[PDB]
RNA sequence: GAACUUGAGUGCAGAAGAGGAGAGUGGAAUUCCACGUGUAGCGGUGAAAUGCGUAGAGAUGUGGAGGAACACCAGUGGCGAAGGCGACUCUCUGGUCUGUAACUGACGCUGAGGAGCGAAAGCGUGGGGAGCGAACAGGAUUAGAUACCCUGGUAGUCCACGCCGUAAACGAUGAGUGCUAAGUGUUAGGGGGUUUCCGCCCCUUAGUGCUGCAGCUAACGCAUUAAGCACUCCGCCUGGGGAGUACGGUCGCAAGACUGAAACUCAAAGGAAUUGACGGGGGCCCGCACAAGCGGUGGAGCAUGUGGUUUAAUUCGAAGCAACGCG
């Protein structure tokens, strides 16, 4: 079988990263890579506006308030039901950030996921906030089951 | 190994020898195997006799 | 005081650290079910390793420097425990391997699954 | 009737052994007891709970009581007819093996019935009780759980004498004797070829393992420790069930043991091996099978097919995957 890999594609024409065109690829609906591409730029440029600095510190930092150190697996055993705490390797810190940024942004609720991801974005920077909740939640429960690791 | 009793030629082992006791016998008090020390049967016999009747008078211990 | 003696028991259940002194008086004593590990992770060596740790603590609160440790029981986290008296202010100087052997003695209790 | 020494046995000389019986003693550990340390748990489990615990436990140190088994040696090692026998020491005592040559000179083998031994459980009487532990109780599990698991715990396990007289009491292989290739460990001996030795080799016993020729066997396999080739003697078998039952008798305090059918019923029961399939057996591997994700279905509305039911007819066919937007 064996481990295989994928791609992605390096610049965006304004905000040159990888990343933040692999957050376009994510947060795609139904095969529409303009619609996710507006509402990118739009946000970011709510970033710019809002807060007066460049939106891709920003952006870093959010990621690296949200980026998860541990994962907690499962292990069941007999009748045990014991999750295991991995230490998650930096790909999947990267796409477990840009997942719980999408999903808890789309579940926040305001008058566009233009602002929806402008404001999940300035609170993961600020580290309190609607994702973070998740991430602290998931090294509270690595830090609960850590008699395994 | 080589049998030390058939080198030496000396027979019975005589309990009062404690130093060759305590060549045979382990670090913490046990009596070595046959594949340790690379005896007789017959010799560990006596060896075993001779051991534990040296712990019943204290020239040897039992547990350390 | 400066010097004491560890008793570790670690068994299949809990991990007792008990620091005494050396003609055998309790200092501080902290389990592996001390530290709030109820279940099973009792046994892991990482709740033995927090039950010498806190047992550590209390000695250091008490004085005491160089141990003289003995492990005993058949468990799993006796390792741990020596190398966290270590790294926790203390020194681990000679290691006592004594788990109560009986020469014959009484019987055991009837084998599990029968 | 006379002779013989090989078989048998006595004599002498060593050797080894948990061979037995009686008494005495030890060291771990377990439990319990008293006191110090000290604080909040311990114990246990797949997960927990019952139990134990602030009235101070578990841990830990010292002391004491008491019972039972004797780590390491320890070994397809030893002894015993078999059951069986593992601390040590003495008392009494049984057998074996080895070397013969001193003696006897066939004294030998086997043995129904009889007499004895005879694991464990059980029984009687008197002690004993530390651990364990039927029964019994609580907690779990579970659909139930008179179970496995956990926590407790009675008889019993232990000892003295008496009874039982049974085991997958097994080598599932009666005892004796002789003959019939090898290789190889090992236990207790003996002798030899150089060396005073250490030790190597050779040779021979008796016991104990494995692999193996001939031979045997249905095959598995046995094979000088026979399941070979023979002779002697004893015990036992004649399809499966009913049934080791019932009746009778003997023995037993009892539980039961031994002896032991018949009516009736079946055409099989059975051994060993082969091919498969299966395993809540082991190994290896693979697949959107699982995980990692993304989107759904199950909810609503409608489209469509199918079961029931309404029907005059609701035509027939498909029916787990592999029927049901199928013909």
């Amino acid at each position: 079988k064996g481990p295989v890999a994928k791609r992605d594609v390096l610049p965006d024409p304004i905000y040159n990263s990888k990343l933040v065109s692999r957050l376009i690829n994510k947060m795609m609906i139904d095969g529409k890579k303009g619609k996710s591409q507006t509402i990118l730029y739009k946000s970011f440029d709510i970033i710019k506006e809002r807060t007066g600095n460049d939106a891709m510190e920003v952006f870093e930092q959010a990621l690296k308030n949200i980026m998860p150190v541990l994962e907690v697996k499962a292990r069941r055993v007999g009748g045990a039901n014991y999750q295991v705490p991995v230490e998650v390797r930096p790909e999947r810190r990267t796409t477990l950030g840009l997942r719980w940024l999408v999903n808890y942004a789309r579940l926040r609720g305001e008058k566009t996921m233009e602002e929806r991801l402008a404001n999940e974005i300035l609170d993961a920077a600020n580290n309190t906030g609607a994702a973070v909740k998740k991430r602290e939640d998931t090294h509270k429960m690595a830090e609960a089951n850590k008699a395994f690791a | 190994k080589v049998c030390y009793f058939t080198s030496n030629g000396i027979t019975h082992i005589d309990y009062k020898d404690v130093d060759l006791l305590k060549k045979f016998v382990s670090e913490r008090g046990k009596i070595l195997p046959r594949r340790v020390t690379g005896t007789n049967a017959k010799y560990q016999r006596k060896l075993t006799a001779a051991i534990k009747r040296a712990r019943q008078m204290a020239l040897l211990p039992y547990v350390s | 005081i400066e010097s004491g003696i560890a008793h570790i028991r670690s068994t299949f259940n809990n991990t007792i650290v008990t620091i005494t002194d050396t003609h055998g008086n309790a200092i501080s004593w902290s389990s592996a079910g001390a530290l709030g590990f109820r279940g099973s992770r009792k046994s892991t060596p990482f709740a033995a390793q927090m039950a010498a740790e806190t047992a550590a603590k209390g000695s250091i609160e008490h004085g005491l420097k160089t141990l003289e440790v003995t492990v005993k029981g058949p468990g799993s986290g006796r390792e741990a425990a020596i190398r966290a008296l270590q790294a926790a202010g203390l020194e681990v100087t000679a290691i006592r391997d004594v788990t109560p052997v009986p020469h014959n003695g009484c019987r055991p209790p009837k084998r599990r699954r029968v």
